[PDB]
């Protein structure tokens, strides 16, 4: 449309000119620009190159400034002008980002126009202290039976998803994002969870298909996607997690609840190792710099749970880590295990043996755990965990086989907590100890359909109360026994 | 005093040029023009009347030419009984939102280690209520302990069980220094000490002072917060004669932070990648945490082991500074045995028959001998199977597995994980139970009857329950 | 008894070979890990030695 | 020279390990940046551009040839050391010799399970 150009793009066009402070590029190389000038530039301030690129003032030196280039240094030549922005590196935050795909600097890459953000937040802010925090109490529901029962995740927690390549880590994160739809559409505004998915070093096609899976499930309406893919500069893959973390700290600070997925942190450590080795810094174990632990720990420390004097918000982080050959005693895996509050070990043996999600229940842990479960899920999952420990000890045995096949789940199928409780109840009271194992899933499917098509009242009572009372206990008992007689 | 100008900012390393009145090394400098107080500690003299300094906070927003003021003294923190029940950071400011810490005196965090003529020799066993600790590597009153462990093997749970038992039973002004640990854990400890009455928010009779520089802090804070907590404890020991407990978690973060700033100070990297001054830094810090003839400091320190190495220069160098090492293992924790203490790698200096008695000593040595025999058999046990062992070998394997299981114990702070109630086995129960398992008085009980029990009475009761129900 | 011993021996040697190959696989993983670490350590030695000139 | 003039040559390098060692020394003293085991970056280049000059010319160019038999001395039979890696990836096969087969009376101590010749059977004589 013709006047969509003279709209205000011409009239309001920032055609000002101002007395700016500048520097001159001395030498560009290895993604670092030695810049001459910028006398009053600040440490970690964002500067802008002639080509429209952007960089961060890393090394303030007596005679020059080392600038980390956020992009391809192909677009920088010696002699280019570098302007100050006066703003320490920061990104747009706000609710206007929900539904948008952005790159590590906050620019829209979904072709839907500019983000109408009114607030900017620094990417390198400090995590909250000791007093602002409060213990994790509210559950962060994933919709996966195995996670939500045995490895519960609370709001304000940090839960590692660690495992080899192609074992279902992104699937767990995507199901956790899809599951929050039942809460984001409801009425209680203290159960809404805004999800953020930082994609680092990933294939851009994979991120596009991820955004598609989120749009088909209508999960993009409450989800930010920060994308620093495999072809983007290493500084961008380095920055992306802090951009996403500030976008989530916006919700954490305003009494709302965000969840953030870093997919994955191993690639951010690799990008930071590239930057450090190109800066001639001494390489430690596996050639990683000495401060790769600090790299991940100043980031995963910002996922907190504030108390009711600081808003009562939270920010849950699900960092992803990819191990080689199942080695968890590596450098970066053990770093992030030292930082987080638990793990979800995905195994290749279980994944190849049809057990999907391939969660290793014996090795998966959640240091917070019990403090952030519903009462009904706690009732049934305590007995389930006891019986699973018994089964893995002797690897009763038939009960264990039954339960482990009850833990299998399909992709893009997050179950509500009531239906997980119903299924685990039907599994843990014995009502299929004598059903031979291979039909269990089938039974499970049919059973749940039954319980959702006709006994909606029981599920609603479980939802309201949070616990499965003795009345509802006997009610679910007769329901499952009647179905099993029918089945 | 002296005023200088920032001339270079690289990470946490700030070069400050003074025109007159160069500040001695280790001094504190105040950067002028910032919202919160930013302190730089002098580390080197580069010449040209320039000094190199390490920043105790973030350096973002610093501009070349910014004013810096010299304090004339190193980082001084308030010390006294008024620090009890308060949280303070690396530079002594209260981070608990309860007002200033109005003490009468301030101490510099850099001090000289006690001399040789001040060392004390007394060695008295400190009973912790933990089976494997009190049996195979007993702790000593006034001795440095140290708890080694990889990532997620039970370091903090063990240090909190020790806190519970010893600190609660204690009467001598404990001190906790969180160095490069989770801020969540610091909040948890603060509030579980508020509810248990150890920290009194009103009518101050507190008996623990906290000092916290956690994972989110820059390398300078994580490298000096240990010294800050150390200084608080040194005051409580020397200028009061009290019997102090000092918990440090985690103390590998001190070495790691030194290694993070070492590159920027322009020093050639040592082996692995650490600073060339690893051992002497650890020595100047660790030689002040000690019992003297003036007071007693029982020092428990958690020690992270990078990538489960134990030959990494930081753990290897820490080993020589401790009187009773307790080494946790990932291979043991993957068997489900908690605490994951390695029985064949935890030592003690009071494990001496002339200190713990011949009964205790002989039982411990026999337990370790049987476990070692089991370890040496394990290879052909898993190649050929147990069906090929000698009958005496099958007996040694049976007793060894039973001793393995009996070494585990449910922790009061681990009910959320174990489901059992925490047991506190006193020393004689430990000695007697293990002596009986050694003698052969339980060759009939199933091995699972010993897993996660208290004294041996509970093991026999659990065996009876298993036999009747199943 | 002759029969019912060759069978037991056959299955026992099957178990032995299977367990030995499991250990071979795990020790091979650890061997590759160690040789990569060795290459890294020697390279870092050479590099740190070259940087001091 | 013989290859380009219709004749056939056969060149043996005994051995390339010591040539690589000499080049490593030369470059290390010229201050060139060292890599694995202090070998320069182009030490692969060094051998490939040498072992690629051994070719079989079509009859439009004379029909000559140049056969190369480079020798390599491993250490403890480690064939994925840097220089053995390079020269194994460059050549069209290898003839493995073993000390253990050397002392078992197998002489020439050729380990046939490992010895390779990709352009072998096409050169062999019909009877053989
Ligand atoms: N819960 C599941 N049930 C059945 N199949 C699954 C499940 N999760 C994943 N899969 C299948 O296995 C594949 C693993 O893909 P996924 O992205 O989830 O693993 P990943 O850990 O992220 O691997 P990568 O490193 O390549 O990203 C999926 O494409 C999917 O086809
Ligand atoms: N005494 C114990 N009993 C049962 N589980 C334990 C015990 N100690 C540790 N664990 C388990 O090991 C996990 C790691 O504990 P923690 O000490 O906090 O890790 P870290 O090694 O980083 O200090 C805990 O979450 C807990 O589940
Ligand atoms: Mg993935
Ligand atoms: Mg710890």
């Amino acid at each position: 449309e013709m006047s969509s150009i003279l709209e205000e793009r011409i009239l309001g066009a920032d055609t000002s000119v101002d007395l700016e402070e500048t520097g001159r590029v001395l030498s560009i190389g290895d993604g670092i620009a030695r810049v001459h000038g910028l006398r009053n530039v600040q440490a970690e301030e964002m500067v802008e190159f002639s080509s429209g690129l952007k960089g961060m003032s890393l090394n303030l030196e007596p005679d020059n400034v080392g600038v980390v280039v956020f992009g391809n240094d192909k677009l920088i030549k010696e002699g280019d002008i570098v302007k100050r922005t006066g703003a320490i590196v920061d990104v747009p935050v706000g609710e206007e980002l929900l539904g948008r795909v952005v790159d590590a600097l906050g620019n829209a890459i979904d072709g839907k126009g500019p983000i109408g953000s009114k607030t900017r937040r620094r990417v390198g802010l400090k995590a909250p202290g000791i007093i602002p925090r409060i213990s994790v109490r509210e559950p962060m529901q994933t919709g996966i039976k195995a996670v939500d029962s045995l490895v519960p995740i609370g709001r304000g927690q940090r839960e590692l998803i660690i495992g080899d390549r192609q074992t279902g880590k992104t699937s767990i994160a995507i199901d956790t994002i899809i599951n929050q739809k039942r809460f984001n559409d409801g009425s209680d505004e203290k159960k809404k969870l805004y999800c953020i998915y930082v994609a680092i070093g990933q294939k851009r096609s994979t991120v596009a298909q991820l955004v598609k899976r989120l749009t088909d499930a209508d999960a993009m309406k409450y989800t930010i996607v920060v994308s620093a893919t495999a072809s983007d500069a290493a500084p961008l893959q380095y920055l992306a997690p802090y951009s996403g973390c500030s976008m989530g700290e916006y919700f954490r600070d305003n009494g709302k609840h965000a969840l953030i997925i870093y997919d994955d942190l191993s690639k951010q450590a690799v990008a930071y190792r590239q930057m450090s080795l190109l800066l001639r810094r001494p390489p430690g174990r596996e050639a990683y710099p000495g401060d790769v632990f600090y790299l991940h720990s100043r980031l995963l420390e910002r996922a907190a749970k504030m108390n009711d004097a600081f808003g009562g918000g939270s920010l849950t982080a699900l960092p992803v880590i990819e191990t080689q050959a199942g080695d968890v005693s590596a450098y970066i895996p053990t770093n992030v295990i030292s930082i987080t509050d638990g793990q979800i070990f995905l195994e290749t043996e279980l994944f190849y043996k049809g057990i999907r999600p391939a969660i290793n229940v014996g090795l998966s842990v959640s240091r917070v755990g019990s403090a952030a479960q519903t009462r009904a899920m706690k009732q049934v999952a305590g007995t389930m965990k006891l019986e699973l420990a018994q089964y893995r000890e002797v690897a009763l045995l038939s009960r264990g086989v039954r339960l482990t096949e009850l833990l299998k789940q399909g992709q893009y199928s997050p179950m509500a907590i009531e239906e997980q409780v119903a299924v685990i109840y039907a599994g843990v009271r014995g009502y299929l100890d004598k059903l031979e194992p291979s039909k269990i899933t089938k039974f499970e499917n049919a059973f749940l359909s039954h319980v959702v098509s006709q006994h909606q009242a029981l599920l609603g009572t479980i939802r309201a109360d949070g616990k499965i009372s003795e009345q509802s206990d006997a009610k679910l008992k007769e329901i499952v026994t009647n179905f099993l007689a029918g089945f | 005093a002296a005023t200088g100008r920032i001339v270079a900012v690289i990470g946490a390393v700030v070069d400050v040029q003074f025109d007159e009145g160069l500040p001695p090394i280790l001094n504190a400098l105040e950067v002028q023009g910032r919202e919160t107080r930013l302190v730089l500690e002098v580390a080197q003299h580069l010449g040209e009347s320039t000094v190199r300094t390490i920043a105790m906070d973030g350096t973002e927003g610093l501009v070349r030419g910014q004013k810096v003021l010299d304090s004339g003294a190193p980082i001084k923190i308030p010390v006294g009984p008024e620090t009890l029940g308060r949280i303070m950071n690396v530079i002594g400011e209260p981070i608990d939102e309860r007002g200033p810490i109005k003490t009468k005196q301030f101490a510099p965090i850099h001090a000289e280690a006690p001399e040789f003529m001040e060392m004390s020799v007394e060695q008295e066993i400190l009973v912790t209520g933990i089976k494997v600790v009190d049996l195979l590597a007993p702790y000593a009153k006034g001795g440095k302990i140290g708890l080694f462990g990889g990532a997620g093997v039970g370091k903090t749970v063990l240090i909190m069980e020790l806190i519970n038992n010893v600190a609660k039973a204690h009467g001598g002004y404990s001190v906790f220094a969180g160095v490069g640990e989770r801020t969540r854990e610091g909040n948890d400890l603060y509030h579980e000490m508020i509810e248990s009455g150890v920290i009194n928010l009103k009518d101050a009779t507190s008996k623990v002072a906290l000092v916290y520089g956690q994972m989110n802090e820059p390398p300078g804070a994580r490298a000096r917060v240990a010294l800050t907590g150390l200084t608080v404890a040194e005051y409580f020991r020397d200028q009061e004669g009290q019997d102090v407990l000092l918990f440090i978690d985690n103390i590998f973060r001190f070495t790691q932070a030194g290694s993070e700033v070492s590159a920027l100070l322009g020093r050639i990297p040592s082996a692995v990648g650490y600073q060339p001054t690893l051992a002497t830094d650890m020595g100047t810090m660790q030689e002040r945490i000690t019992t003297t003839k003036k007071g007693s400091i029982t020092s428990v320190q958690a020690i992270y082991v990078p990538a489960d190495d134990l030959t990494d220069p930081a753990p290897a160098t820490t080993f020589a500074h401790l009187d009773a090492t307790t080494v946790l293992s990932r291979a043991i924790a993957e068997l489900g045995i908690y605490p994951a203490v390695d029985p064949l790698d935890s030592t003690s200096r009071i494990m001496d028959p002339n200190i713990v008695g011949s009964e205790h000593y002989d039982v411990a040595r026999g337990v370790q001998k049987i476990l070692q025999d089991y370890k040496s058999l394990q290879d052909i046990i898993a190649i050929l199977g147990m069906d090929e062992l000698s009958e005496e070998d099958k007996l040694t394997v049976s007793r060894a597995r039973k001793i393995q299981r009996f070494l585990s114990q449910p922790f009061q702070v681990a009910e959320v994980f174990t489901g059992h109630m925490g047991k506190l086995v006193p020393l004689k129960e430990t000695i007697k139970g293990f002596q009986q398992i050694l003698a052969g008085e339980y060759d009939h009980l199933p091995e699972q009857a010993f897993y996660m029990v208290g004294p041996i009475e509970e093991a026999v009761a659990k065996a009876d329950k298993l036999a009747e129900e199943h | 008894s002759t029969t019912s011993e060759q069978s037991a021996r056959m299955t026992a040697m099957d178990n032995a070979s299977k367990n030995a190959s499991e250990m071979i696989d795990k020790l091979t993983l650890t061997f590759n890990r160690t040789r990569q670490a060795v290459i890294t350590k020697e390279l870092i030695e050479i590099i740190s030695g070259a940087a001091a000139l």
